[PDB]
RNA sequence: AUUAAACCUUGUACCUUUUGCAUAAUGAACUAACUAGAAAACUUCUAACUAAAAGAAUUACAGCUAGAAACCCCGAAACCAAAC
RNA sequence: UGGUGAUAGCUGGUUACCCAAAAAUGAAUUUAAGUUCAAUUUUAAACUUGCUAAAAAAACAAAAUCAAAAAGUAAGUUUAGAUUAUAGCCAAAAGAGGGAGCUCUUCUGGAACGGAAAAAACCUUUAAUAGUGAAUAAUUAACAACAUUAACCAUUGUAGGCCUAAAAGCAGCCACCAAUAAAGAAAGCGUUCAAGCUCAACAUAAAAUCAAAAUUCCAUAAUUUA
RNA sequence: CUCUUAUCUUUAAUCAGUGAAAUUGACCUUUCAGUGAAGAGGCUGAAAUAUAAUAAUAAGACGAGAAGACCCUAUGGAGCUUA
């Protein structure tokens, strides 16, 4: 596959809402398919990545080695950029953290409807 | 496989829909007209200018060679059967001395072109066959009927 | 059904995900004494807290790598500017 | 076998999702140089624990209490 | 399951054998009894004693003594001896 | 009758439960229903990197082999003892015999309780627990063709030269001009030969890139409320 | 035989007495088409269908069967005889 596939365009950035500068640090990956009937190399990568259970949240760094590994298993995973509206959680708030489906990890859970 | 068949359908190109079909389009500009036919203009222009009165009689399926003989027969009468295809006859009025004789030159009919006021010679031609519809002669390039021709052929 | 709409509103596609219905206690004493925390809720809290610690560690490690990267480029810079005699 | 309309849409969705994966994999936050050695310390520590655990096998001890406790089987009412 | 025995719904007898398959093929009227894994030379393990061990014959520069731990059933065509 | 429970690599049968690991390469064999050797697996011991990945450089010709550092990750090497397994099936790729299809060699995958009609081999599916909960995956159905060609007429030279009896546009054979408004020295017809049927001639019409075999039919139906 | 018919006996059917054999996984034991290995009472899809009985016929399922029949082979065995 040509490298142009992984070279983004200005329109692509708008569609996916990703800024070319300050790229997202952490990837959110969940397995949505089975590795049965797949070649051994595909099976090995999934086990190494820890995505044994489907729909299992995993925190991984957006680094070339992880990026290379994720590309191999791209079709079996969903990639979402992590967002920290309130910043990194503190030690005291480590028990109050909650990750939303939108990709935002709130450090304080107030048990109030967003509405 | 079923999945492979799905790919084939996906390759089908998606064409956009035009706003209006060509037949139902608003009247668009069309290519300019061109006079191809141009040669025939000179031939009719010269003969009509030369001959003031043009007796007219719808040809009764006459053969081409007969016209050659009739041309010589009129040469005895000092007249000529100079006729040309009628598709280029209609644009004659468009580019000629007159522009208003189009209704008179409706249909394809024999044109008897005479420049001299030899009435007896012209009528003798009429005496050959009267049954074909003889519209009349435009004496002095003026609209005349068959009876009008007689009233003004004098 | 309705998972797509729930995602559109920002809620979990499956109502059994993150929500007051699942997270909140399901009962309390008639006397008013609060009920003990649910074992599943406590179990779920532990995993969420553990994942948060991993996020902090990964970010801290990435921060160190970013700084240590620049630090390695500062050693090259000072190495270039050298003289003797 | 003519393709059902539902199947075509499902395949399109998978391709579209994979396209998003491509974009988010198109912006590596850390360059190649930064990655080198960033996790070296952690990996070294982890292997040391692995070696210690792996080489900890040995036969288990035997205690007098086990033999002596068997005599309690004869306990009865006074 | 059910208010309800039957209706509605679900479900291609068993062993053996074939390919990890039988809509193949073998065997079975049923009841009761009877009907097929057996050996310690060495090793591991459990202990006694220790440059010694073993109640004679053995082994030994940690060995030696004791204990425990193991390997089916039925069925030929035949072959030979001695009588009838 | 006894030897005799003869022998039988052959046929058949061979009686409780639970947990863990777990079959299908190379070499030789009267060998391919078995056995030995390598390789695996396995137990014990010694102590440390291993697997995936891996830039550039070569090697070849002008994504694997090799393997810096990483990274993702937890096994690996050596020593000692020891066997069992060593026969698939089908699908799908790459070749070679070949020309259908087959016959092989090599790589890849599989063993639903879901789906494709029933469906070992295809698709969705990480194990298995109770509950009259919930979100989803695959999922036998699908929605005739045309963008030069439609009306009218057909005269004269020369029946032009050619073996043709004769062949005149029209048996052969020719080159290939004129008049005319328009006539092809002829386009298909007709042809004892020609007369003769039209097509092109001129006048006058009107147009403008492929689709959706023999028992007995076999769900029933169904074009528009977002 | 054309061209079959009639009568009598045996069998047959009824009453009463006595009373086997091969066989047998269980069967609440249907038809059409499909599927499959030539192949379906038991699968797939249609159809038919009060319960229980009673009396008749042997064409086909290229019916089911045996170590039946014939010919030939073996750088197969084994046995026997030798000049
Ligand atoms: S709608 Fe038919 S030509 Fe315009």
């Amino acid at each position: 596959i040509p490298d142009k596939v992984f070279q983004p365009k200005p329109e692509d950035h708008e569609k996916y809402g990703g800024d070319p500068q300050n790229p997202h640090k952490l990837h959110i990956v969940t397995r949505i398919r089975s590795t049965k009937r797949r070649p051994y190399w595909e099976k090995d990568t999934i086990k190494m990545l820890g995505l044994q259970k489907a729909h299992s949240p995993q925190i991984h760094k957006n680094i070339p080695s992880v990026n290379a590994k994720l590309k191999v298993v791209k079709h079996l995973i969903r990639i979402q950029p992590l967002k920290l509206p309130q910043g990194l959680p503190t030690e005291e708030t480590m028990s109050s953290t909650c990750l939303k489906s939108t990709g935002e990890l709130v450090v304080q859970w107030h048990l109030k409807p967003v509405e | 496989h079923f999945q492979r068949q799905k790919l084939m359908a996906i390759t089908e190109y998606i064409p956009p829909k035009p706003a209006i079909n060509p037949r139902c389009l608003p009247p668009p500009p069309k290519p300019p007209k061109e006079e191809s036919v141009r040669l025939l203009r000179q031939d009719i222009v010269a003969v009509f200018r030369d001959n003031r009165m043009i007796a007219v009689c719808q040809n009764v399926a006459l053969s081409a060679e007969d016209k050659l003989l009739l041309r010589h027969q009129l040469r005895k009468h000092k007249i000529f059967i100079k006729v040309f295809p009628s598709q280029v006859l209609k644009p004659f009025l468009e580019n000629s001395k007159y522009r208003n004789l189009l209704p008179l030159f409706v249909g394809h009919n024999l044109l008897l072109v005479s420049e001299e006021p030899k009435v007896k010679e012209m009528v003798r031609v009429l005496k050959s066959v009267p049954f074909l519809p003889l519209l009349g002669g435009c004496v002095d390039d003026t609209i005349l009927s068959r009876q009008g021709l007689v009233d003004y052929a004098k | 059904a309705g998972g797509q709409w729930r995602l559109q509103q920002g809620l979990a596609a499956n109502p059994s995900g993150y929500g007051p219905l699942t997270e909140l206690p399901d009962w309390s004493f008639a006397d008013g004494r609060p009920a003990p925390p649910m074992k599943g809720q406590l179990r779920r809290k532990a995993q969420r807290e553990k994942l948060a610690r991993r996020v902090v560690l990964l970010t801290q490690e990435m921060d160190a790598g970013i700084q240590a990267w620049k630090l390695r480029q500062q050693k090259l810079q000072e190495e270039r500017k050298k003289e003797h005699d | 076998r003519t393709v059902s309309f539902q199947a075509k849409e499902s395949m399109i969705r998978r391709l579209e999702v994979e396209a998003e994966n491509h974009y988010w994999l198109s912006m590596p936050y850390m360059t190649a140089e930064q990655e080198c050695g960033h996790a070296a310390e952690r990996r070294a520590q982890a292997f040391e624990a692995i070696k210690a655990a792996a080489t900890s096998k040995f036969p288990k001890h035997r205690y007098i209490a086990d033999q002596l406790d068997h005599l309690n089987i004869s306990k009865k009412w006074s």
